[PDB]
């Protein structure tokens, strides 16, 4: 199976203080670009998916999730736009 | 084979404390009876606005997929349940998961 994103251990390293360690595992994770697929379809997501700090509010939220958005879709894990 | 509420207790353990006890009663995993936002103000003495707060934040926590990776693949079987982890599992992903 596609392995767990390593996050799980230390779930509040990803969700709640995030820190550089944790962002460079993301960016060795096997299920990177599922996870910043995730991240557009989640209600709400915040805080370090797929690399990416997601901002909780205003126009840099806005542009994280388009980025991942895109960033999925380029790597073969297109939104789902029935799903946002 | 581990069971869903096994599973739950597992992930709402990643929780703060206050964050797993506004969860449990919100969806009624406490004794099978949800509370309002108003009720768990009543409780750990707070406005409705600070459960609002806390309630917002820990589902956006409990989405992300350190702690809802391994919870997806229940949620077929538990859909249709009429339980409260059904609920919780479903206020997690939505209901078009
Ligand atoms: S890319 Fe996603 S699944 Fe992988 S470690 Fe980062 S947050 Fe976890």
């Amino acid at each position: 199976e596609v392995p767990l994103g390593v996050c799980t251990q230390d779930p509040d390293r990803w969700t709640t203080t995030p820190d550089d360690e944790a962002k460079t595992l993301c960016r060795a994770c096997p299920r990177r670009w599922l996870c910043a697929r995730d991240a557009v379809e989640s209600a709400g997501a915040e805080g370090l998916w797929a690399g990416v700090v997601i901002p909780e509010s205003g126009r840099a939220r806005a542009f994280a999730l388009g980025q991942l958005r895109s960033l999925a879709e380029r790597n073969g894990y297109p939104v789902r736009d029935h799903r946002v | 084979f581990t069971l869903l509420q096994d599973q739950l207790q597992s992930v709402l353990d990643t929780l703060s404390e206050r964050e797993a006890g506004v969860v449990r009663l919100r969806f009624g995993l406490t004794d099978g009876q949800p509370r309002t936002l108003d009720e768990i103000g009543q409780v750990y003495g707070v406005t409705r606005e600070r459960i609002r707060q806390i309630e917002s934040k820990t589902m956006s926590k409990l989405r992300h997929p350190s702690r809802s990776q391994v919870l997806r693949d229940y949620l077929d079987g538990s859909s249709g349940s009429g339980t409260p982890e059904e609920r919780l599992l479903r206020a997690i992903f939505g209901e078009k998961a």
